[PDB]
């Protein structure tokens, strides 16, 4: 019924939103990192061998 | 960085081969050069010596 109580849950969602895409960045960032991880890794062998 | 010692290792061998024909080369040479002035000088002074 109130108005307030209405204007409360929608700062309840839009946190929820900010959850998701916050963790679609930290898991693009963690895969980003392991690729340049494993691309160093190639190199650095490659150097050696060479 | 396993994978990095496993071809560094192998560098590291071919290094020991390298560094044995270029101190063996060096101390050949400095030791027959001299060898050699000395049989001359040798040949010389028993002719000087008649």
């Amino acid at each position: 019924v109130d108005q307030r109580t209405r204007d409360a849950l929608q700062r309840s969602v839009q946190l929820a939103i900010e959850i998701t895409t916050n963790s679609q960045e930290a898991a693009a960032k963690h895969e980003a990192q392991r690729l340049e991880q494993e691309a160093r890794g190639r190199l650095e062998r490659q150097k050696i061998l060479d | 960085q396993s994978e990095a010692e496993k071809a560094r290792k192998e560098l590291l061998e071919l290094e020991a081969l390298s560094m044995a024909v270029e101190s063996t080369g060096t101390a050949k040479a400095e030791a027959e050069s001299r060898a050699e002035a000395a049989r001359i000088e040798g040949e010389g002074s028993v002719l000087q010596a008649k």
